[PDB]
RNA sequence: UGGGAUUAUGACUGAACGCCUCUAAGUCAGAAUCCCGCCCAGGCGGAACGAUAGCGCCGGAGCCUCGGUUGGCCUCGGAUAGCCGGUCCCCCGCCGGGGUCCGGUGCGGAGAGCCCUUCGUCCCGGGAAACGGGGCGGCCGG
RNA sequence: UUUUGAUCCUUCGAUGUCGGCUCUUCCUAUCAUUGUGAAGCAGAAUUCACCAAGCGUUGGAUUGUUCACCCACUAAUAGG
RNA sequence: AAGGUGGCCCGGGGGCCCCGGGUGUUACAGCCCCGCCCCGGCAGCAGCAGCUCGCCGAAUCCCGGGGCC
């Protein structure tokens, strides 16, 4: 039950390769397994790129199938995609992933202490709730 | 000739050297697809040898240059004419591929001829390469792509980085 | 007051099909599967432990039964996180499929 | 080659009320219900439109082998509609030369005893499939009538009785005996 | 310290290689639910392959001859022998590390058990291709205990449902608690979101 | 002395090839053949049970011998051309399931994960706890 | 490769050389039996072909004979 | 000129708006080619918009790390 379709104008997130972590629009189709791609505002050159590597989102900035890079830059700024991106939850769990790699040892210790406490509180409240449901039953 | 990596296109010209009979022989140009100027010069000599009274020793090569793609970001539909040797017999072809560059296309031809006919690279001679317009394109695999509102999904998505866990709990999904 | 060493397994010696050159040894370290990754461990002091019947000395303490063979991680091996290592005395083949304690303290930082 | 796309629509009438859990289809109407599993086939079954007027069935990136599975579905669904609304009356006449075939029905048209075939003492206790109603017609001497919704089960049970009454070791070109299908039709016409 | 591999929807050789290499590196593997195993290629030819292996017997005194194990467990074990040097001692101690069960007995029913995706049917075969269950194969070729393992699994399945329900029940109470108290555990969650621990 | 799955073969529905068509996906009947049962032996394979000779249990000291290890994760079931968690005003079952409807979905109700943490001791204050920690008899599950 | 021939690599300080008797297993290129297709197949009788080698394939006169020919029963008196 | 954007006509989906089909040449979307405006003019340049395509260093040098003796 397909929801996202490869349509000229659709935005894709680059999984791996040289241009990792970058957003980019599908300009055109060559064949079954190879497409013309360009992302002017994110510092990615006009180039070929196979569908294998990419994984498409639910945004479709509108432009003609052969439109030269000018009209794309204007349409991109016009829609203001980058901000809606940063609003998406996706990017947030990406930044979390990265902060977790960046995790310092001192922060790691402060975090362990925070966990320890937050979980003792939860344990207390949950046990009172279970006795409460028994009280409700009784 | 092994077609390693991806070909270039080279503009070779050459001639027979002067003689007392004829002081200024005519120049001859070709369009060699080849990885480098060394194998280019060799193949040039083979074709000239097939057509004209001319060897490498009796002559000299005047100029070998690389020739760039003058329109590399436009997409094109190339039309190739062939000449191949079967196990038994020889046969002419006309084949249409859909690529951006002459070199990328010629590569794709080599790989297709290899798949579909087990034709080894040495047997094959390239005789004409013409960029051809969508109107004049005959083959339906090409013809189907000329449509403004092309649309298709990615249905079954085989996983890559299979071994990076090698051992998980959750069975992997492939539907998004 | 905890584990101060990374785990490695003695997979086997350096060898062709019908000849093994046992002066060198192959390690398979836990949780490391690329040549990018193995650049950290370079230079590190490995240490094969074992225990024997009779009582031996122990530096800074009374005599224990435990003994050791010290070694050293020479260079990477292969493309999938295996690693060569050369120990001061040649290893016994009994140890195939056992634990060695790569320490940390020739740091390359 | 890999054909980018095929599809084919079936515009259904308003009487029927289909629904689907993915591939498994369910169809209800007057005569009854009909479920049918397609999990082996691998296609997109979109049920679009108000008044449920049409079914559409996509098939992305198919080769010659995979294109054949579209129209086969279209037809299986259409026959399913016939089976729910109208039904299926399979007529079949008992041909014989000399010895008359004494036929009799057991279990309200579920089972069929067939005696005196070529004067054989063996008797053929043929069992119909579930959801099938055998019946001897009136106003006809040699006439079975098999009624039901599912054409598959009906027709298989027909062939069961047909191949059951088969002449072994004999010239079949001459000995033209046995039951044979004559007229396939429906219970109520349209 | 025990790798517990589920067998369903796995491919016989794709798996067995991965096992053998771990075993040889000391890791204590335990395979389970082998009826789930499914091999590529249609049924009939897989049956031809097996009945050929049965025809191959020692003529003078069959009791000595090659032992044709019918049980799916012992079959998988056999093919592992094939990927091992079973004449040596180190190979025997390997096989001693291995431990196989058909179905799923009590000691292992209480364990979260791992799954190899790199030997999985959905991945490696094209959807159009045909496949065959090892349990069905064995049953037609002699296995005498098909129904029993089924009716024991069903009791396990129901007895599993109840635990899973009580776990969900705990998650509901837990989210509701976190919701009530949040005001006096806001700062801690704040640092967990600074270091990307809670988003 | 009795079964099963099937071969050769005859057949159903049904496209590819607007029709046709045993096949392409799918389905049916089918036999001295094939496998098993009935029958013969019973594994460096297990079983419940009985009897228990100076002895079996029950609760300190040194002192021989074999070595390896150097934190735990206590569980739905299954699908992948679709799933998970919610709710149901509506329909069944002994509270379980079902449909409508709301949230997630390159999985974050994440195994790229979750949990436990050990330097020790002394005073005092501040927050959380007070229905909790730890020390004896009964009640549930296999 | 069950005939026959062509060859000489192995063994001449020795591989016991023809036939019959007895006995096991094995191959299938199916003589008969089981199931089925086709016939210039009405039935009977008889021919050709597919799956199939699990179970059967005789008693005697003459000849050292293997081979050959003949009498008698048979469902059949197939071949290695 | 067209792999046809707005406009026009037919449908199909809603009661002015959305989706298919048909002519057609810029109109509130574009593409293609020739000529003339100091190779039209501006940085930058085999481009850290850390991989659109190469061959090289008398036209090239520096720093660091490991191993063995
Ligand atoms: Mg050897
Ligand atoms: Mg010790
Ligand atoms: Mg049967
Ligand atoms: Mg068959
Ligand atoms: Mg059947
Ligand atoms: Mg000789
Ligand atoms: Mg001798
Ligand atoms: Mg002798
Ligand atoms: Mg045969
Ligand atoms: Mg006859």
């Amino acid at each position: 039950v397909f929801r996202r379709f490869v349509e000229v104008g659709r935005v894709a997130y680059v999984s791996f390769g040289p241009h990792a972590g970058k957003l980019v629009a599908i300009v055109d189709v060559i064949d079954q397994n190879r497409a013309l791609v360009d992302g002017p505002c994110t510092r990615v050159r006009r180039q070929a790129m196979p569908f294998k590597c990419m994984q498409l989102t639910d945004f479709i900035l509108k432009f003609p199938h052969s439109a030269r890079q000018k009209y794309v830059r204007k349409a991109w700024e016009k829609a203001d995609i980058n901000t809606k991106w940063a609003a998406t939850r996706w990017a947030k769990k990406i930044e979390a992933r990265e902060r977790k790699a960046k995790m310092t040892d001192f922060d790691r210790y402060k975090v362990m202490k925070a966990k320890k406490m937050r979980n003792r509180i939860i344990k207390n409240e949950v046990k009172k709730l279970q006795r409460a449901a028994l009280l409700k039953a009784s | 000739m092994k077609a390693s990596g991806t070909l270039r296109e080279y503009k070779v010209v050459g001639r027979c050297l002067p003689t007392p009979k004829c002081r200024t022989p005519p120049l001859y140009r070709m369009r060699i697809f080849a990885p480098n100027h060394v194998v280019a010069k060799s193949r040039f000599w083979y074709f000239v040898s097939q057509l004209k009274k001319m060897k490498k020793s009796s002559g000299e090569i005047v100029y070998c240059g690389q020739v760039f793609e003058k329109s590399p970001l436009r997409v094109k539909n190339f039309g190739i004419w062939l000449r191949y040797d079967s196990r038994s017999g020889t046969h002419n072809m006309y084949r249409e591929y859909r690529d951006l560059t002459t070199a990328g296309a010629v590569t794709q031809c080599y790989r297709d001829m290899g798949a579909r006919h087990r034709a080894r690279a040495h047997s094959i001679q390239i005789m004409k390469v013409e960029e051809i317009a969508a109107s004049k394109c005959r083959r339906p695999a090409v013809k189907q792509f000329h449509d403004s509102k092309i649309k298709f999904p990615l249905p079954h998505r085989v996983l890559r980085r299979q071994h990076k866990p090698r051992f998980t709990t959750k069975r992997p999904n492939t539907f998004f | 007051s905890g584990r101060l060493w990374c785990k490695a397994i003695f997979a086997g010696y350096k060898r062709g099909l019908r000849n093994q050159r046992e002066h060198t040894a192959l390690l398979k370290i836990e949780g490391v599967y690329a040549r990018d990754e193995t650049e950290f461990y370079l230079g590190k002091r490995c240490a094969y432990v074992y225990k024997a019947k009779n009582n031996t000395v122990t530096p800074g303490g009374k005599p224990n039964k435990t003994r050791v063979i010290w070694g050293k991680v020479t260079r990477a091996h292969g493309n999938s996180g295996m690693v060569r290592a050369k120990f001061r005395s040649n290893l016994p083949a009994k140890a195939i499929g056992h634990r060695i304690r790569v320490m940390l303290y020739p740091s390359r930082i | 080659m890999k054909t980018i796309l095929s599809n084919q629509t079936v515009d259904i009438p308003e009487n029927v009320d289909i629904s689907l859990k993915g591939r498994t289809v369910i169809v209800k109407g007057p005569r009854g219900t009909l479920r049918r599993d397609f999990n082996h086939i691998n296609v997109e079954l979109s049920l679009l439109g108000k008044k449920k007027k049409r079914l559409r069935v996509d098939k992305w990136w198919g080769n010659r082998k995979e294109l054949a599975t579209v129209r086969t579905i279209c037809s299986h669904v259409q026959n399913m509609i016939k089976g729910v609304t109208l039904g299926f009356r399979y007529k079949m006449r008992s041909v014989y030369a000399h010895f008359p075939i004494n036929v009799v029905i057991q279990e309200n048209g579920s089972l069929v005893e067939i005696r005196n075939f070529l004067g054989e003492k063996y008797i053929r206790r043929v069992r119909m499939r579930p959801g099938v109603a055998c019946s001897v017609s009136q106003a006809q001497k040699d006439e079975l009538v098999l009624e039901g919704n599912d054409i598959e089960l009906v027709s298989n049970s027909a062939a069961l009785i047909q191949q059951a009454t088969t002449v072994k070791n004999k010239d079949i070109r001459k000995f033209l005996d046995g039951i044979y299908v004559s007229e396939k039709g429906t219970v109520q016409q349209a | 310290q025990v790798l517990v591999l589920d067998g369903r929807g796995h491919l016989l050789g794709r798996l067995a290689a991965i096992v053998a290499k771990q075993v040889l590196l000391g890791r204590k593997v335990v395979v389970v639910r082998c009826e789930g195993i499914n091999i590529s290629g249609n049924f009939y030819r897989n049956k031809l392959k097996y009945l050929a292996f049965l025809r191959k017997r020692m003529n003078t005194n069959p009791s000595r001859g090659p032992y044709h194990f019918r049980a799916p467990s012992r079959i998988f074990w056999r093919t592992v022998r094939g990927m091992l040097p079973h004449k040596t001692k180190r190979g025997q101690a390997a096989l001693d590390r291995l431990k196989v069960f058909d179905g799923i007995p009590p000691p292992y029913d209480k364990k979260k058990r791992m799954v190899v995706p790199a030997a999985l049917k959905v991945v490696r075969l094209k959807p159009t291709r045909k496949f065959a269950y090892l349990g069905r194969l064995a049953h037609e070729v002699g296995w005498k205990y098909q129904a029993v393992t089924a009716t024991l699994e069903e009791k396990r399945k129901e007895k599993a449902k109840i635990h899973y329900r009580k776990k969900k029940q705990l998650m509901r109470l837990r989210k509701q608690a976190e919701k009530n108290v949040e005001k006096k555990i806001s700062k801690f969650t704040d640092v967990l979101k600074t270091h990307g621990l809670l988003v």
